């Protein structure tokens, strides 16, 4: 977003953004070139860039639900030597807010965990360990909990 | 250091959270206008019901503080209702304690003092609503007052609140430069046409609320759709 | 309430085999100054419980409001649980014991009637906090000259049929009117059975003054 | 909160009180001049439109039949402080059936300001007060500060151009003035900084003499303005 | 102006933590309420998160009083707290004044409680928005909605939760003011099923209720037969739309 | 866990109380005050920061207050905090008088006020009183006494001391030229005058820029009197004469 | 993330309370327990953990009344405080009304209590999850209370570390539930715990606690040798 | 009603604010304390007493009762608070039980107060260390040292303050029955311990002593000078 | 993080665990329970020869049938000990019987998380309550978390890990109290920072019989000679 400053500002990037704005929707219509942008933070973007006519279909990508997470697990496990006993629904329920890559990382780290021993299997223990090591939960000695 | 809570005095004064309360009042989205004539006081306010699912009878910014005092609220609606309940409680307590109806000036002084306490203390926020009180005083005639979230409560001959506060104030200023001795119909028409001109809208009887107090009938009355339509039709014909 | 001023009078209660029947005058007296002749001193606590007081009517009405609010809250819960007549009896015992202990008595004496789980219940909560469960109860001045009949009939036949309980309560109320200075020739009978609670309006017992002349 | 929001800076200054002083200095001009037989408190009461009924909110308020008070700074803070001053005067009267001395009233208002400087969840009052009084047979003019410090003044000014007003008062002020002459001096000092034609309504003045403090009506202020034009 | 307290105004004069409470509100499944001519009908798209729970294990429809029933959406803990608050408000009103609390007054009181919590920084705004519904012979059928900011507005048909806009369009496609509750129940079931997102949530249960003249101004859960009939109506409507 | 707390009463990485010492240096910036003990009585001089021409004279003092019959104090730092502290001192002294039917000893009153100071420096989040007090009093236990208390709640008994602006230079001078078992009030006044001169060199000690209060005993009563402008002018004139004589002697020797 | 997760009164920009989520995480780290209900019974089975192998395994099943028990997972001190609260509420109900407190209302009281320190500044959620197994006039009841103060009425449930495997087993065998004797019910609970257990370990008397309530059976806790009869019939994976 | 947690654990398990209180202690003037056969001696560094300062009002040694005395090291205001509270508690103990306090009892009370302040809400620790020296009813010398953290130990010889470490090592050496046979020898030991840190003796020294159940007695500067002079004589005899 | 009652993303009060960190800084206490009684031997860290060793009170008597060995912060320990003694005496007064070790340990532990903004921080002390009650000798370990558990043999303090490994290597269920004391002193000497001299350790014993007894210098010297 642009701002008013009396000492310094991001004027060059603002100018480039203005050129992009005019190219998207300005004096000269360009109806043959389609534009798809992608971002992680629309609270940062300038209002003039989100207006309709510049970027009108403002799609929002959600955190995958349980079924979405299971499907991502399967998509990234299709090419591995998958055991026939894998409760991908259990894995999705365990994931609990794994957003994007996180599920692919679960699959990859399950493969790594299998590779330690060396085998052709995951048996939904390698995936359990992969989920454990992708949660990135810092080590603790909380074994004193009831 | 901290323009996050009121009690900091950014280093030239400038109570930024109180200014932000005013900005919230504007952000409410609606506009209200208040005028006073020789014997009458009127408060019109834009009425927006963008659903057709809303009752449209509960969407009202006109409240009856007491039988003889009315008010129009602008800004955050929850804060508006809270301040309206506080005003009603203060009026009832004044009647119980002193034995006569609370004057409009005293009521606005009470609510303004409460808002001043909010701005003085850091725990609270200055609730972002603008109150415009209307009443008939036994000696001062049609008192019209306006309290704001900073604690300012000046009394007005004609004022406005909301997004178009400045334009409404300018229009009422122009009108009151000349022949401010307004009859009941003249002052109602002045308020309605001020709102219409400022909003660049031809008002149906639906999307406005009008509240009136007159010396002959010192009871805050919310004009019905039929009466609002009669006034609007007369305005259009003239 | 250290001073009882507008009070009811005796309240009877008897246990029908498949229910309970309580009776209470419709009189509110000010010590030989019957003022309110149409007050109902029996309330329907819930579908299976009923209350009848024989003391200060203001305190009875306060108990009515609080008990009604509590049962209303239970119904709001909507969890399939209903206050048993025994539960209401215990709550009243505790509340009036607390009032007694703090020396702010609820000047009342309530018969609790109820019928839950095929079992009829009859209790005698009262001012100080003493509670009971008897086949027949008579709160108030009417104990002395109504409990005899109920107790003797029950002892010679523990289980009473519907008409037996009905006319026994009728006779007890008749003798109460005969020999109670603060009685009234119009009362209510509330009967609780498996089909709920039913209050039989303003009944008026017939008398016999042949011995006058 | 219970933790004070006015704390000493690494340089040993209360920046919160300094900022309250800045807020005061940004307020409307006001002048107080004590004559030989009375005191005058004048102030700028300019509104932002003729819509504002300049007869409901009074810039100069009486606190007792011999004490008046004007301010420079925040209007709401002035309102709360004048209410507290009235309550303090009434408490003093009730305890001692005698109108509160001006020195005592300013002392107690200053204590209120100090305890709002020290207390936990609060803000220093953004006003400076200009109490005037006629206790005993002498006139008193006191300036109370957001810091809670009170100074006795022969004549002073506080507001936008308070330094210029104080210089003007030093040049124009003498101990031998008389009330009707000190009123002239006060209105002239206000004119020294007033931006626009000084109408009898956009200015307010209050005198305090043997009869007691009273806020001059717009008619009397008009007559003084005509004599001063 | 940060967003870490409700006592802080944004530079725009916008309390951000209340908006975050509303954001939490529009994450619960859905709750519609339609005010017919002779009653109010509530329906909730109660998402059975797991098959381990029992039907009715997370009731989002509470009986605030004999004649008042609320449907909540958002944080269930906050919703239960607000339900308890409304219950005690109704009880206190009845004990003090001696008659059933008007729905408008109860809604105003609870909304002012919500505002009390959205004012200060020592507490946080409620993370749930609720709808209140009642019917009385002398006051008609009333439906109100109160949000985390404490804004009580009357409605003829309202929707809260995720698909509130879709439910609003579906409700607008009705002549609510002239229908009867016995049919508005079927319409509400249809609206719930239409706005439900099968591919996104899959498992699903419909929790209905009404308060109307047929209930003598008393809030009750819909009888099992009526609920099953309404569910069948919604299923057949979906089948017809697919065909 | 508050973001606005400011943690007034915490310790620092080193055991150094930041708020207390910021108050100390506020005292240092504040106006100068000093006190001198003497076998016949005690005195207390004080620079005046109210030297404005339009500023009226309504009280008998501005830096100096009276606590009870035989005791006065002088404040340096913040005027409002000083006013509240003086009110509390009067309350403490009169409570002791009500309780024991005799005037509070000077050390006892100083200890009470310093207990309040320490309470403010340890409890709560309230900022400390940025005020330093110089007490001059008399009591039947040690006669004339002079005490000096700081914002930290620490007090010390002195024969001669100074607080406020240039207090370090003033105390160094007093250390150089103060005599223990000597220096009656006359020489004490002269010493205070010369110390104030060399402490306020910027201004040549105009009689209106300083206030002197003298506590003495007469016929069993304690008299606390603020020296009038006449007496202050006489003292300043005497010091100027002495300084000129000393300069002439030095030049003649050279 | 970092500025929205220090207080329970701070809403994250996503409409989430990270302190509530963290308390739920504490419950998850707590040890594994499985509650499950039948037509006329309710069984809690808890896998106790030993902090040190010389130390006795921490007990996890607690009485609340003659008809209520709780399996705790999370901060033991908070668990004990909630247990005291349930005990006091049950005693108060049995004092006022000569009846057992309905579990449906005891859990509502717990929910309100645990929600109270979630709106206020400077207070924290009770870092303990509960499986409340009780029996009232409406049959058996299994409830799951969590630090968020949201309580679920579960046909069967599992909480604690690695409780999701028990959840899968219970999902599979709900149909078998509700129509099996008490012995089979306890066997199902033990099977769920064994599912939670790692393949290296197995259930044993020192490791398992079994709370059982039902019609004409006051809540009884079996531990140590009292649990052996239920493990004898249990088969091997 | 401030109600703020002032002292809390650091991630490594330390109470940094009581540690800062201990630093406030270490930056205070040294106070040495020794106990002999029938005398407990308690010296302290005057720490630059001005010619104009009445030495009576500086009281780094205060008598809590007839049989208990307290040497200070830290913040003087906290000194006064703790000493006054200890005196009140000692009188209360005399009330409740018709016996004088024991040095151990008073030390325990001071430690309990320090712990209360270290783990109470809105209260910073007492940045002071104290040396409680006295005699019990049985007539036994006793010396205790209390830290700001509420830990109190019984010692044979302490030195708390700036030169705490150096004086403690010096006392660890050359402290024996032969060196504490007589009251004069014990005073010599204390004065030497003080001299080991205070650059100039006599001026920067203040001794108090307590014989067996008689009273507290503050050695006058002339007596201190005499002791220092004969210490110098003994030193020059050695060399 | 800011506040004493904030949970970590992993599920962690932050203050209980900083208290655990504080415990790991204290002297090493070792408690053993056997059929013949309970032994409690605690290192007594003497920093200077001038410190009276007898004044380091790390083993205390909760009652005639319960002793407590404290590690971590001894002043917080003392507060908890006072609370435990008051609770035991209250229970005796009300019921005319003796607190069970389990009951007294849980009563003390229920005071471990009672801080907020009363206590402002958790107690940074780990306690070993060794007692004898109706069900024989019992040793309970409590930690700042308020979680108490009865152990056959526990070692708290700085050398907790090594001490407990040695306690595993040596301890057996069917041992005598004399050998329990023997092994405890061997382990304490092994983990001792200086030489074990019978004046830098406290030893105590609670038997089904004679009350809680703190070994005198003579008995300590005899045992230390035996090792």
């Amino acid at each position: 977003k642009r701002f008013d400053s009396e000492k310094a500002g991001d004027r060059e990037v603002q100018r480039t953004m203005l050129e992009l704005l005019n190219q998207l929707d300005g004096f000269q219509p360009n109806t043959q070139v389609k534009v798809i942008a992608a971002t992680n933070r629309v609270d940062i973007l300038d209002p003039a860039l989100l207006r309709s006519g510049r970027l009108d279909r403002k799609i929002e990508f959600p955190m995958p639900n349980e079924e979405a997470r299971a499907r991502i697990m399967q998509i990234h496990s299709r090419k591995m030597n998958v055991s026939p006993d894998v409760n991908y629904e259990e894995l999705a329920r365990c994931t609990d807010d794994f957003n994007g890559a996180q599920c692919k990382a679960v699959c990859v780290e399950a493969g790594m965990i299998a590779l330690r021993r060396g085998a052709t299997e995951l048996t939904h223990e390698d995936y359990m360990e992969g989920i454990l090591e992708v949660q990135a939960k810092k080590k603790a000695n909380l074994q004193y909990y009831a | 250091g901290f323009d996050r809570h009121i009690t900091i005095f950014s280093p030239e004064g400038r109570l930024y959270q109180v200014e932000y309360a005013f900005k919230a009042i504007n952000q409410g989205g609606l506009t209200s206008v208040a005028v006073r004539g020789k014997d009458c006081a009127v408060i019109v306010t834009q009425k927006k019901v963008p659903d057709k699912l809303l009752d449209s009878s509960t969407v009202t910014h006109l409240f009856k503080i007491t039988e003889n005092i009315g008010c129009v609220m602008t800004g955050m609606t929850a804060d508006s209702r809270s301040q309206v309940q506080r005003a009603r409680y203060e009026a009832a307590n004044w009647k119980y304690k002193y034995g006569y109806e609370i004057p409009v000036d005293m009521l606005c002084k009470r609510i303004a003092d409460i808002s001043q306490v909010y701005t003085q203390n850091a725990e609270m926020r200055p609730l972002g609503c603008c109150m415009i009180l209307i009443g008939i005083d036994e000696e001062q005639g049609p008192q019209v007052y306006k309290c704001d979230p900073a604690g300012y409560y000046c009394g007005f001959k004609a004022t406005a609140a909301g997004v178009k506060q400045t334009e409404s104030t300018s229009f009422l200023e122009k009108k009151v430069k000349k022949k401010f001795d307004w009859t009941f119909e003249q002052t109602v028409e002045t308020a309605i046409t001020c709102l219409s001109t400022v909003l660049s809208i031809d008002f149906k009887p639906s999307e406005i609320e009008v509240g009136v107090v007159t010396v002959e009938n010192p009871k805050f009355r919310i004009l019905t759709e039929a009466e609002i339509d009669a006034h609007l039709v007369a305005l259009a014909e003239r | 309430t250290q001073n009882p001023m507008v009070t009811g009078t005796s309240v009877l209660g008897v246990k029908f085999e498949g229910g309970v029947v309580i009776a209470a005058d419709m009189l509110g007296s000010y010590g030989s100054l019957a003022r309110f002749r149409n007050i109902s001193r029996i309330m329907r606590v819930n579908n299976s419980t009923m209350l009848g007081a024989s003391g200060d009517y203001a305190d009875f009405q306060y108990l009515k409001q609080v008990l009604g609010q509590m049962v209303i809250d239970e119904e709001l819960l909507g969890d399939g649980h209903s206050y048993s007549p025994r539960a209401i009896h215990s709550w009243l015992t505790r509340a009036m014991y607390s009032r007694r202990s703090k020396m702010n008595p609820l000047w009342n004496t309530m018969v609790i009637g109820g019928y839950a789980d095929g079992e009829s219940f009859l209790g005698y909560v009262d001012m100080l906090g003493v509670a009971y469960e008897a086949p027949s109860l008579a709160t108030g001045y009417g104990a002395y000259l109504a409990q005899p009949l109920l107790r003797e009939v029950l002892e010679k036949q523990p289980v009473l049929s519907q008409t037996e309980a009905r006319d026994l309560v009728e006779r007890c109320m008749r003798v109460l009117y005969y020999r109670d200075a603060r009685s009234y020739n119009r009362f209510q009978i509330a009967t609780v059975t498996e089909k709920g609670v039913e209050i039989e309006g303003p009944l008026s017992t017939e008398t016999n003054w042949d011995i006058a002349h | 909160y219970s933790f004070s929001l006015t704390t000493f800076s690494p340089s040993g200054k209360l920046v919160q009180i300094e900022y309250a002083l800045a807020a005061v200095a940004g307020g409307a001009p006001s002048v107080g001049i004590k004559a030989a037989n009375g005191v005058v408190l004048a102030t700028e009461k300019k509104q932002k439109s003729i819509l504002y009924d300049e007869r409901s909110v009074h810039k100069v308020e009486p606190i007792t039949k011999h004490i008046g008070l004007v301010y420079s700074g925040m209007g709401p803070d002035y309102r709360v402080l004048v209410h507290r001053a009235r309550k303090l005067a009434q408490q003093y009267y009730l305890v001692y059936q005698e109108p509160i001395p001006t020195a005592q009233l300013v002392q107690r208002v200053a204590s209120v300001m100090q305890e709002y400087t020290q207390s936990g969840g609060v803000r220093p009052f953004g006003v400076s007060l200009l109490i005037c009084g006629w206790n005993e047979g002498r006139p008193y003019l006191f300036q109370s500060d957001p810091s809670g410090a009170y100074f006795a003044w022969k004549a002073t000014a506080m507001g936008k151009n308070y330094v210029n007003g104080k210089t003007f008062l030093e040049k124009r002020y003498n101990e031998d003035l008389e009330l009707e002459d000190a009123i002239h001096t006060a209105i002239l000092t206000l004119k020294e900084s007033f931006e626009g034609q000084m109408t009898e309504d956009n200015i307010e003045v209050g005198i305090c003499n043997e009869a007691g403090f009273r806020r001059l009506t717009p008619t009397e202020v008009k007559d003084y303005l005509a004599a001063i034009a | 102006g940060y967003d870490l307290s409700a006592s802080t105004f944004s530079p725009d004069g916008r309390v951000f933590q209340v908006e975050y409470a509303m954001k939490a509100v529009e994450n619960s499944s859905t709750a519609i309420g339609i005010r017919c001519k002779d009653g109010v009908v509530f329906g909730v798209e109660k998402l059975v998160l797991s098959k381990l729970y029992e039907e009715g294990s997370n009731k989002r429809l509470f009986n605030v009083d004999r004649h008042v029933g609320m449907a909540v959406a958002g944080l269930l803990a906050d919703a239960r707290s607000l339900a308890d608050i409304a219950r005690e408000e109704a009880s206190n009103f009845r004990s003090n004044f001696g008659y059933n609390i008007p729905l408008k007054h109860l809604a105003d009181r609870v909304a002012m409680y919500v505002h009390a919590y959205t004012l200060y920084s020592a507490v946080r705004p409620f993370g749930c928005s609720f709808m209140l519904g009642s019917y009385s012979v002398n006051d008609g059928a009333q439906l109100y909605m109160i949000d985390p900011s404490g804004v009580s507005y009357g409605y003829w048909g309202c929707a809260i939760g995720k698909a509130r806009q879709a439910a609003k369009t579906e409700i607008e496609k009705l002549q609510m003011k002239e229908m009867t509750c016995r049919d508005i129940v079927k319409e509400v079931a249809k609206i719930i099923y239409i706005v439900h997102d099968e591919v996104k949530d899959k498992a699903f249960e419909l929790e209905l209720s009404w308060v109307g003249e047929l209930t003598n101004g008393r809030h009750e859960i819909v009888p099992k037969d009526i609920r099953e009939e309404a569910e069948k109506y919604a299923k057949e409507s979906l089948k017809e739309e697919d065909e | 866990s508050r973001r606005y707390d400011s943690r007034t009463t915490i310790f620092s990485p080193e055991g150094r109380l930041y708020q207390v010492e910021y108050a100390m240096e506020a005292i240092g910036h504040a106006g100068t005050c000093l006190g001198i003990l003497a076998n016949d009585g005690v005195l207390l001089a004080a620079e005046r920061r109210n030297i404005h021409k339009l500023l009226d004279e309504v009280f008998f003092s501005e830096k100096i207050y009276k606590l009870n019959e035989d005791m006065a104090c002088s404040v340096a730092g913040i005027t409002s905090d000083a006013n509240v502290l003086t009110n509390e001192l009067r309350l403490i002294a009169q409570r002791y008088l009500l309780q024991y039917q005799e005037p509070i000893p000077c050390e006892q009153l100083v200890t009470a006020l310093c207990d309040i100071k320490q309470a403010y420096t340890q409890f709560g989040g309230k900022r400390p009183f940025g005020v330093s007090l110089l007490y001059i009093g008399w009591d039947k236990h040690y006669g004339f006494q002079l005490y000096q208390s700081d914002p930290s709640g620490n007090y010390g008994g002195w024969k001669a001391t100074c607080i406020g602006n240039n207090s370090a230079a003033a105390v160094s001078m007093l250390k150089q030229d103060y005599k223990e078992g000597e220096m009656t009030l006359k020489s004490a006044l002269a010493l205070a005058i010369k110390v104030l001169n060399k402490t306020m060199d910027v201004s040549k000690l105009s009689a209106e820029k300083v206030e002197i209060a003298t506590l003495t005993r007469e016929n069993g009563k304690t008299v606390i009197r603020v020296l009038k402008q006449k007496e202050v002018e006489q003292l300043i004139k005497k010091h100027e004469e002495e300084e000129a004589k000393a300069e002439r002697e030095k030049k003649e020797k050279e | 993330r970092n500025q929205y997760d220090n207080d329970v009164t701070v809403w994250s920009p996503q409409g989430r309370i990270h302190q509530i989520e963290y308390a739920m995480e504490a419950v998850k780290q707590g040890s594994a327990t499985v509650g499950l209900k039948s037509k006329t019974h309710a069984v809690l089975v808890a896998l106790k953990r030993a902090q040190s192998e010389l130390a006795a395994h921490q007990k996890k099943i607690l009485h609340v009344d003659n008809h209520i028990g709780i399996s705790i997972a999370g901060l033991t001190a908070d668990a004990r405080l909630l247990c005291n609260f349930m005990r006091q509420e049950c005693l108060d109900s049995r004092f006022v009304f000569d009846r057992p407190l309905p579990v449906s209302r005891l859990v509502s009281l717990i929910g309100s209590k645990t929600q109270i320190p979630t709106q206020r500044y400077g207070r924290r959620p009770y870092g303990v999850g509960l499986l409340i197994a009780g029996y009232d006039d409406m049959g058996p009841h299994i409830f799951q209370t969590c630090p968020s103060a949201n309580y679920f009425d579960c046909r069967a449930m599992s909480i604690g570390a690695r409780s999701q495997s028990a959840r899968t087993y219970l999902e599979r065998h709900m149909s078998e539930f509700m129509e099996c004797n008490l012995n089979e019910l306890v066997k199902h609970g033990l099977r769920a715990l064994r599912e939670t257990l790692p393949a290296e370990q197995d259930l044993t008397t020192k490791n398992v606690s079994i709370g059982i309530v039902g019609k004409d059976l006051e809540f009884t806790i079996y531990d140590d040798d009292d649990v052996s009869p239920f493990l004898e019939g249990l088969e091997e994976r | 009603s401030y109600d703020r947690a002032i002292t809390v654990f650091s991630p490594d398990g330390h109470l940094f604010q009581v540690e800062y209180a201990q630093e406030a202690v270490k930056k205070g003037s040294t106070a040495v304390g020794v106990r002999g056969r029938d005398i407990v001696v308690l010296g302290v560094e005057k720490k630059s007493v001005a010619k104009l300062q009445d030495e009576r009002t500086v009281r780094k040694i205060c008598a809590l009762d007839d049989n208990v005395c307290m040497a200070f090291a830290g913040l003087t205001a906290d000194a006064r608070i703790v000493i006054n509270r200890a005196r009140v508690e000692c009188q209360s103990h005399r009330l409740t039980v018709e016996d004088p306090v024991t040095v151990e009892y008073i030390t325990r009370y001071i430690a309990s107060l320090k712990q209360r302040y270290t783990q109470s809400n809105g209260r910073r620790p007492f940045g002071i260390s104290a040396l409680i020296v006295g005699f019990d009813f049985d007539g036994t010398p006793r010396l205790y040292q209390t830290d700001p953290s509420g830990t109190y130990h019984a010692w044979k010889a302490n030195a708390i303050g700036r030169g705490a470490k150096s004086v403690r090592e010096f006392l660890e050496k050359n402290y024996t029955d032969e060196a504490i046979e007589t009251d004069d020898l014990t005073i010599k030991l204390v004065i030497k311990a003080l001299l080991e840190v205070v650059q100039s003796g006599g001026k920067n020294i203040e001794l108090a002593v307590m014989r067996r159940d008689q009273s507290l007695k503050i050695l006058n500067p002339e007596e201190i000078e005499k002791y220092v002079a004969e210490i110098e004589k003994e030193k020059e005899e050695n060399e | 993080d800011r506040g004493v009652n904030t949970f970590s993303p992993e599920g962690r009060l932050f203050q209980v665990e900083y208290a655990i960190e504080a415990i790991k800084l204290g002297s090493t206490a070792i408690g053993i329970q056997t059929s013949e009684g309970v032994c409690l031997a605690v290192e007594k860290r003497i920093t200077s020869p001038l410190m009276e060793p007898s004044s380091i009170e790390k083993i205390v008597e909760i009652d005639a049938h319960i002793g407590c060995a404290m590690s971590g912060l001894i002043a917080d320990a003392k507060t908890l000990i006072d609370k435990a003694r008051v609770e035991t005496q209250n229970h005796w007064f009300t019921y005319n019987e003796t607190m069970t070790v389990e009951s007294v340990t849980q009563a003390v532990s229920n005071l471990a998380l009672q801080f907020g903004e009363a206590m402002s921080r958790p107690f940074g002390v780990a306690l070993l309550f060794g007692g004898v009650d109706e069900k024989g000798p019992q040793l309970f370990h409590m930690d700042p978390s308020g979680t108490f558990v009865q152990c056959d043999a526990r070692a708290i303090g700085s050398a907790s890990e090594g001490a407990q490994s040695s306690l595993q290597e040596v301890y057996h269920k069917s041992m005598t109290l004399k050998e329990a004391i023997k092994s405890s002193l061997i382990i304490l000497k092994q983990v001792m920072e200086e030489k074990l001299n019978a004046t830098n350790i406290e030893l105590a014993t609670v038997q089904p019989g004679q009350n809680f007894h703190m070994f005198t210098k003579e008995e300590l010297e005899e045992v230390i000679k035996d090792i």
